[PDB]
């Protein structure tokens, strides 16, 4: 004890006064790790498991076990020691003192005969006084642990046991894999229960039974990177964190936990209040600040958000998948902006990939990376890693049919069941994102010819993952009409931030709607009419010193009855 | 040790293996020659008759789109494992470029990527006894077959760090598109597997399974079957919800179509049901502790119903 | 202290003179990172961000909240060391110097408890000295940052981030990411009018 205390810690003295966590739900672990213990040779288990599933949870479950008197005859009053080959390669200027030490505690724990050694995060074994080829710590075990006189026992990780135990069978050989599996929903409801003392006395709050149950729930749901039950448990340790900042007895409820998960991942899951709960009933008026006309589809994505908003959405499918098809110009690509500019403030936020770069069939790769042993790997995929910044975003994919149909082929299991596998081999979430295909195609009766465009261009299954098809109609006199107040609204809103005011007539701006009015509008006519007839004029007009700042500036119209073509009209800047 | 469940046959598993058919339909309704296959295959396994070098279960789904392909195999998967996350789920529609055939068996020696392996070969190895579902198994090119090539028929597969995986406790499905009155499509398919699948691969597979088109009494026993998710959902929220007779009659009536799958009928209750269930929740119609009821108004049950209602208590 | 000012900067002395610019506009982020400083378990947060963005500064921020003392209980009268995993690394010349002077600043801080570590350009902790027989100062800090006696902080780039924190899932286990997103166009005057009198 006087020895190995310099180079490890007693888990079981710490088991004296209890500042382990207590651990449940492990007894079936517990009882496969002392069943290997129980062997005559070579009785060395080894932890393997994913990391955060409670590999370490399992030793001071064990020292527990030992501590209350579980134990059968065999690990009767056992003194379980972590040992730290930091602390062994440490202060060794020379050999003779590392492996002097090394060789010093196997004596000392061969001579007791009572003491249990655990090695946590177990690959360092592989090099610890030299290299691999070298003499080393697992040199000098490999005699100890072939003959099984030795209880030992280690945790590594998958990744890890592939990186540095299974490149050296010899190591692997000595070690029974005993897995750690991932603890299920109600496995970690359990395991909350159990650890909901120490974090209410640390935190000096309460903690409702609805709290960790909804914890686990959006822990299990939402959050892709991580493993139960460990960030459900940060969870709780934060929100009782919060709860004693924000005291200076207060109560842990899940309006709590989704605010906190929507301050980590991006997730709006929240408790809804008054205020955006009007504005999601309302917001088909504020989408139609924006995008005019199109009523059906602004109403469709209406839906689909609310339905998202409102927790009656498919876990399993994505947010809402959509196909945006119509003539060019009619805001297929505003609609979208739009989405982005009420979910998130800015229209930088929204994630758009243009399908036009796809026109080749070796153009696939770009959005999940590259495969092993090219170049391009180490970057990974492109769309993959722009999801993985923000869960909650919606994604565009421009001019869909300038892409091909590997490209849906390699999409339509994110368009089902909303994952996706990069190069690397990670599972990227799909499950919190909004889905948008922009296409042009098929120019009453245009539903019926841009859905046999759509069914002629693309696969069957395709067009069955997607969830709405929307056509967009033509717009009308009124909507370019009002095309035309939005355009002179940023107009002025631009030229406000030179000291300057616009404002039009109405005859002026009714010989603009008669000068944009023709089945290849949308945006792109009439605003060519914009530039060439007002903006040209008032840049002309500012740069030889008229309409300077501080004068007010009204667009009128002469030479023109107000109802005739206006070809003779024009436009006066007074 | 290794999960592999070669075990004495206690009688509630035995009693569970003989009405598994019944467990399968539980979720998947219909496709009974599948389900049937799937359970002999299994039965198979585990009675320790089995060719110790093939695989437990070899086949090939084909037919329409959204036939519960998929859905037979992660039923199976829940069956073995009791989640849906167990099912090793390989994708292949991103395997469409020869040289993505890499990504399977991991990197050769001497480029990047060699030291992490392979995908499916270390999940393969994490869980010997573990169904490996390859969806859209006719957009990938041909070259990525040869690697499955050696295991549909040795049940080894080689990394490229050069370690040997076995498949000899794995089920193989591969789901496909091809063809898409019975035996007549079924006949087609057979032509399009055959004219679009090499020979050599073919009758390494333990069976074929064509996919049978959905029904009405189907799609009417799968509103039931897939409004009980929903009504789960609400559960979370202390939401009740109840369906009328003449509720699954409209909804069944609305989403039938033999072209296409089952994803029509979502796409129906989606747009139908779900949507005013969820304005009527942010407009606080429905309130915690409260039951919904919903019924169909303006309808006789027997027409087309193009202008029956649905009805929100 | 006689042996951490040999490895690291101390921020809360520069505090005491105010070398550091004053921080305008990063209030979310750092009640966020205080709340994580704030735990049991795992209170170790790391400021994911674009380099270029202030995550620095946030730290920075930090250190002029401990200096004007509107923390909570839990972070009074706490020094605020930044460390420096070169100077830890240069002078060793043998194997053992590398884990003997991480293990006496670990116990430095453990007989201390008021100091907090900020480790710039985090994703050196993994192969931070990396020889034939010695052991690297991740390991070694692993048990420390699982259960919580041990408290740090770290700035990432996203991008490095991806190439070496998260392929040791280790090491992102123990830290909660922290995103320092980039400034808004009022967000950027705000600090340009704060940054506007020391310029002058
Ligand atoms: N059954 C359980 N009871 C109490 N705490 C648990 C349980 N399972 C996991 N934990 C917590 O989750 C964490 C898991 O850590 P772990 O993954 O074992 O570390 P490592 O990866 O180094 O072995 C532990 O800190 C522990 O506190
Ligand atoms: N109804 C509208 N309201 C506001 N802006 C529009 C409208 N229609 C088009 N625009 C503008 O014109 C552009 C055209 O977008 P879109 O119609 O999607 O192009 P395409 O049809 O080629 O995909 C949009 O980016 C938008 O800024
Ligand atoms: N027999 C069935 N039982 C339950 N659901 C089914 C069944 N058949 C189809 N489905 C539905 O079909 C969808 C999955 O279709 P899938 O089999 O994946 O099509 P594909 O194999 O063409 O990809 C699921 O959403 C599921 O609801
Ligand atoms: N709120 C702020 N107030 C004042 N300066 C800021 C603020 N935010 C960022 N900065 C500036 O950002 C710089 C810090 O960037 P830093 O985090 O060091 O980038 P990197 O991590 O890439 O080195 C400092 O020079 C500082 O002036």
């Amino acid at each position: 004890s006087l020895v190995l205390d310099q180079f490890g810690r007693n888990l079981t003295a710490a088991a004296m006064e209890g500042k382990l966590d207590p651990v449940i739900g492990r007894e079936k672990e517990i009882e496969r790790v002392m069943q290997v213990l129980s062997r005559r040779t070579k009785n060395n288990p080894v932890l393997i498991g994913e990391p955060g599933v409670g590999k370490t949870a399992v030793v001071e479950g064990l020292a527990q076990a030992i501590v209350h008197g579980e134990v059968p005859e065999t690990l009767k009053d056992k003194q379980l020691y972590t040992l730290d080959l930091g602390s062994l390669v440490a202060g060794s200027r020379y050999r003779g003192d590392f492996e002097e030490r090394l060789k010093k505690v196997l004596k000392e724990i061969n001579t007791r005969g009572d003491i249990i050694l655990f090695i946590d995060e177990l690959h360092t074994l592989v090099g610890a006084g030299a290299a691999e080829g070298a003499i080393d710590a697992a040199s000098i075990l490999k005699p100890k642990l072939a003959r099984g006189e030795l209880q030992t026992i280690g945790a590594t990780t998958l990744d890890e046991y592939r990186k540095y135990i299974e490149k050296d069978a010899a190591l692997e050989r000595r070690f029974q894999p005993v897995q750690v599996g991932e603890p299920t929903v109600e496995h970690t409801i359990e395991i909350l229960k159990g650890l909901r003392d120490r974090y209410e006395a640390h935190h000096r709050v309460s903690i409702t039974d609805a709290a960790m149950v909804a914890a686990a729930t959006l822990a299990d749901r939402y959050i892709n990177d991580r493993f139960l039950p460990d960030k459900a448990i940060d969870l709780i340790d934060e929100a009782g964190a919060r709860m004693r900042i924000r005291r200076m007895v207060a109560e842990v409820d899940d309006e709590q936990i989704a605010e906190v998960l929507g301050n980590w991942t991006g997730i709006p899951v929240f408790k809804l209040t008054e205020a955006e709960t009007t504005r999601l009933l309302r917001m088909e008026e504020e989408l139609h600040k924006r995008i005019i006309g199109q009523e059906d589809a602004v109403k469709a994505v209406s839906k689909a958000i609310r339905r998202t908003r409102a927790g009656l959405k498919d876990p399993k499918r994505p947010s809402g998948s959509f196909i945006f098809a119509g003539p060019s110009g009619v805001g297929k690509t505003e609609l979208s902006k739009a989405l982005a500019n009420f979910l998130f403030g800015d229209d930088d936020a929204l994630i758009q990939i243009d399908m036009g770069e796809f026109h080749d069939r070796f153009t696939a790769s770009r959005l999940f990376g590259a495969p092993p042993g090219y170049v391009g790997y180490e970057e990974g995929g492109q769309l993959t890693e722009k999801v993985r910044r923000k869960p909650f975003s919606v994604v565009l994919f421009d001019e869909i049919e300038k892409a091909h149909q590997e490209i849906y082929n390699s999409l339509l299991q994110v368009l089902e069941d909303g994952r996706l596998t990069d190069g690397q081999g990670r599972t990227v979430d799909f499950k919190n994102t909004v889905l948008i295909f922009t296409s042009n195609l098929g120019t009453e009766r245009m539903k019926q010819k841009v859905n046999d465009e759509l069914k002629k261009h693309f696969r069957p299954e395709f067009l069955n993952r997607i969830d709405d098809i929307i056509v967009f109609h033509q717009l009308t006199r009124e909507e370019i009409i009002r095309m035309v107040d939005l355009m002179i609204s940023r107009v002025a809103g631009q030229l406000k931030s030179k000291d300057m005011a616009l404002v039009l007539t109405d005859a002026a701006k009714a010989l603009l709607a008669k000068r944009g009015f023709d089945p290849v509008l949308g945006a792109r006519p009439l605003r060519r009419t914009i530039q060439r007839e007002i903006e040209d004029q008032l840049s002309e007009k500012i740069l030889f010193e008229e309409v300077g700042p501080g004068q007010v500036v009204t667009v009128d119209v002469d030479n023109w009855d107000g109802e005739g073509p206006g070809e003779d009209a024009v436009f006066t800047f007074t | 040790w290794t999960g592999i469940p070669v075990f004495k046959l206690t009688e509630a598993e035995t009693t569970r293996l003989l009405r598994m058919e019944e467990e399968l339909h539980k979720r998947i309704i219909g496709q009974e020659d599948a389900v049937k296959a799937v359970s002999k295959a299994i039965r198979r396994t585990r009675a320790g008759l089995k060719d110790p070098k093939r695989p437990s279960g070899s086949f090939i789904f084909a037919g329409p789109s959204g036939v519960g392909k998929t859905e037979l195999s992660k039923a199976l998967a829940n069956f073995l494992f009791g989640d849906d996350d167990a099912l090793i789920q390989i994708d292949m529609g991103e395997f469409h470029d020869r040289f993505t055939a890499s990504r399977l068996f991991g990197a050769p020696p001497g480029y990047v990527g060699y030291e992490e392996g392979g995908q499916l070969t270390e999940k393969v190895r994490r869980k010997p006894f573990s169904v490996v579902l390859f969806d859209e198994i006719e957009k990938a090119h041909q070259e990525i077959y040869n690697s499955l090539l050696q295991v549909l028929e040795d049940g080894r597969l080689t990394d490229g760090q050069g370690r040997t995986v076995d498949f000899k406790n794995t089920v193989l499905i591969f789901t496909s598109n091809l063809g898409t009155d019975y035996e007549r499509m079924k006949q087609k398919v057979n032509d399009e597997l055959k004219k679009h699948f090499r020979p050599e691969f073919l009758n390494r597979i333990d069976d074929i399974i064509v996919f049978h088109q959905l029904t009405r009494e189907e799609i009417i026993r799968m509103v039931d079957l897939m409004i009980s998710r929903v009504a789960g959902q609400l559960k979370s929220k202390d939401m009740a919800l109840v369906l009328t007779d003449a509720a699954k009659a409209l909804l069944a009536k609305r989403g039938f179509d033999p072209v296409l799958g089952a994803r029509p009928l979502r796409r129906t209750i989606q747009r139908e049901i779900e949507d005013q269930l969820s304005e009527k929740i942010l407009f606080e119609e429905v309130g915690p502790g409260q039951v919904v009821t919903v019924d169909v108004d303006n309808w006789d049950g027997e027409g087309p119903g193009e202008d029956a209602v649905f009805t929100f208590t």
